[PDB]
RNA sequence: AGUGGAGCCUGCGGCUUAAUUUGACUCAACACGGGAAACCUCACCCGGCCCGGACACGGACAGGAUUGACAGAUUGAUAGCUCUUUCUCGAUUCCGUGGGUGGUGGUGCAUGGCCGUUGUUGGUGGAGCGAUUUGUCUGGUUAAUUCCGAUAACGAAC
């Protein structure tokens, strides 16, 4: 914070700084045998 | 030094693919009797995180999640 | 067991990624829990930049903004600073994975740009091409400014003026907090007895161009000290005159 | 006529007004002078290899390549060359040169033709309006 | 011992080709580019999707701008970079109009950063106004202004 300030006109926004310095299975499954089935339909050699 | 013509040559690229734009695609979510009961017509979404707000693609067999992709059947 | 072979054979594709669609389990790694053990798994120092720049992709597309700082931090910045300390330009797919990733906007700030400027060792080349990409993004006011009071209050590299400068040419409302923060650092370039580049010259020329408007007499005729103390043969004269036809308010 | 003889020249402006536009006398009748029309082709030449580049945009089909192969190339920085081979069906070309090209560089040809006059011929003059200024 | 004559293979010219990618032409051009290329290794060719800046102006966007996407139909490609399904994502905007306005540009010029140590011809002397010369040479010797010695030259550096 510096002492050089705005002094007059006006604020619109406040502003949000306490963000930016203050920071610092099923389904799995499933979709393995995707990748499983996947990876078989590469090579299919026996439908006719 | 020896600067250039630069040759024109006209080809029409304004033609260009986007997609279809849907309005208020919110109407259809729920449907409001005159008394003021809201009925939900597409299916609530039970998974982890996105439960409540999100509804289902409603498929010609199925319904499908916006946003984690849950298939049913 | 089953899962760590499914991810080695996930690594061996994405180690010769160049397009085509990606295994679904790869599209699936924000959703997991153990996030951490099955990337180290995939090895992201052995991919391709097409396979990085769909994994930026992925990951900037599915929220939760801290995950998305950490891949940023972790993964995409060293492979950016490696790409450009030995191919002397950055390559086509990482510089769409860097757009991608300005997509999100809060992770990037705080993990592409502030942690760059704060290692220290940012090249000039470094800062051009990560200038240029903040130049095409269109950025939110609140982060420029969050951005622009950080690299105002850090410690002075020859790169972060290029950052500031191009920051400064977004044209954006600007909050007086960080008007405040540039006026200091400027002042706080007064008594320096280093010889300063045209670069900080030019920064200090754009922030007299687009915001005169806005300077208060005191730090005005404190800018008029500063070019009296630190003169240029050339551009001096025109931030003089910039400063001289200003109207407050 | 015969020489020496006042030569003006007038442009119809607008509103029935003679504007001069040029001056000066008449050189020897003949219809045996030739007057040669000049077309200037230039192309791009950008693959560089020592003394021989790869050149496009001058022409884009293969056999327009074959047909102007005989005519001799010159370069806006004072070299030249000619045509070598064309390698794709676009107008690709190889050409050689007696040195080496710049990347800055651009290749051109020149071609001529004899053209003739046009028969406008029609000895009734409008008369002018008596002459001002805008 | 061969090579040059023969068959095969490889290199360079030439001839073909849509392409037969490329620097070098009596040693230092000639199995050099570690180059024994079926994908990459390719610099070549024939086709096909995609998008390609900031700034200014004019539109749309919160009555979603835009992002992400399971299944199926397509083209030469498992193209959610199109359709059926339009479900989520909350501004991170994309649609035209432009402009010596251009920037992850190309090239030249000027000057500087990262590391330590403190056979040729000068210097001084002699000759000539000067170009120049002497040193750097009779003889013997040595690959050699090297060595022995003579000596208007004496000392040296690379
Ligand atoms: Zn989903």
């Amino acid at each position: 914070s510096s002492v050089m300030r705005r002094n007059e006109q006006l604020t619109l926004h406040d502003e949000r700084f306490e963000k930016f310095y203050e920071q610092y299975s099923n389904r799995l499954q499933e979709v393995l045998n995707d990748y499983y089935k996947e990876k078989a339909e590469n090579c299919v050699k026996l439908n006719t | 030094a020896k600067k250039r013509k630069k040759k024109s040559y006209t080809t029409p690229k304004k033609n260009k693919h986007k997609r279809k734009k849907v309005k208020l695609a919110v109407l259809k979510y729920y449907k409001v009797d005159e008394n003021g009961k809201i009925s939900r017509l597409r299916r609530e979404c039970p998974s982890d995180e996105c439960g409540a707000g999100v509804f289902m693609a409603s498929h010609f067999d199925r319904h499908y999640c916006g946003k984690c992709c849950l298939t049913y059947c | 067991p089953r899962v760590l072979e499914v991810y080695r054979g996930v690594r061996e594709v994405l180690s010769k990624y160049r397009s085509g669609k990606l295994p679904k389990a790869f599209k699936i790694i924000p959703a997991l829990s153990n996030w951490e053990q099955i990337l180290y798994v995939t090895e992201p120092e052995a991919w391709t930049a097409a396979a990085m720049y769909q994994a930026t992709r992925i990951f900037a597309s599915n929220l939760k903004e801290r995950m998305a700082q950490r891949f940023y931090n972790l993964v995409l910045l060293p492979r950016v600073r490696d790409d450009v300390a030995e191919y002397k330009r950055l390559n086509f797919h990482l510089y769409m994975a860097l757009k991608k990733a300005l997509f999100k906007p809060g992770a990037w700030f705080k993990g592409i740009l502030i942690p760059l400027c704060e290692s220290g060792t940012c090249t000039l080349r470094e800062a051009i091409i990560v200038g240029s990409i903040i130049t095409k993004c269109s950025i939110p006011v609140l982060h420029s400014s969050a951005a622009m009071l950080k690299i105002a209050e850090m410690e002075y590299s020859g790169a972060n003026s290029i950052f500031l400068r191009l920051l400064l040419d977004k044209k954006y409302a600007l909050p007086y907090r960080v008007l405040d923060a540039l006026v200091f650092h400027f002042l706080g370039f007064r008594t320096e007895k280093r010889e300063l580049p045209v670069l900080w010259h030019q920064c200090l020329l754009t922030l007299v161009q687009r915001y005169k408007a806005d300077l208060a007499t005191d730090q005005k005729e404190a800018l008029l000290e500063l070019l009296r103390l630190q003169p240029h043969p050339q551009l001096s004269p025109e931030i003089r005159r910039e400063l001289q036809s200003a109207v407050p308010r | 006529t015969f020489p020496p003889a006042s030569v003006l020249l007038f442009k119809q402006k607008s509103n029935g007004m003679h504007s001069l536009i040029a001056t000066g006398h008449l050189m020897s009748v003949d219809p045996d002078r030739m007057v040669i029309k000049r077309v200037v082709l230039s192309g791009h030449p950008f693959k560089i290899f020592t003394k021989m580049a790869v050149v496009r945009y001058m022409f884009f089909n293969r056999e327009d390549v074959l047909w102007f192969k005989p005519v001799e190339l010159r370069t806006k920085w004072g070299r030249r060359g000619h045509i070598k081979e064309p390698l794709g069906t676009h107008g690709h070309m190889k050409c050689s040169f007696d040195g080496k090209l710049k990347s800055q560089d651009t290749v051109l040809m020149n071609l001529y033709k004899r053209v003739f006059p046009k028969w406008t011929y029609d000895p009734y003059v409008p008369e002018p309006v008596p002459w001002l200024k805008s």
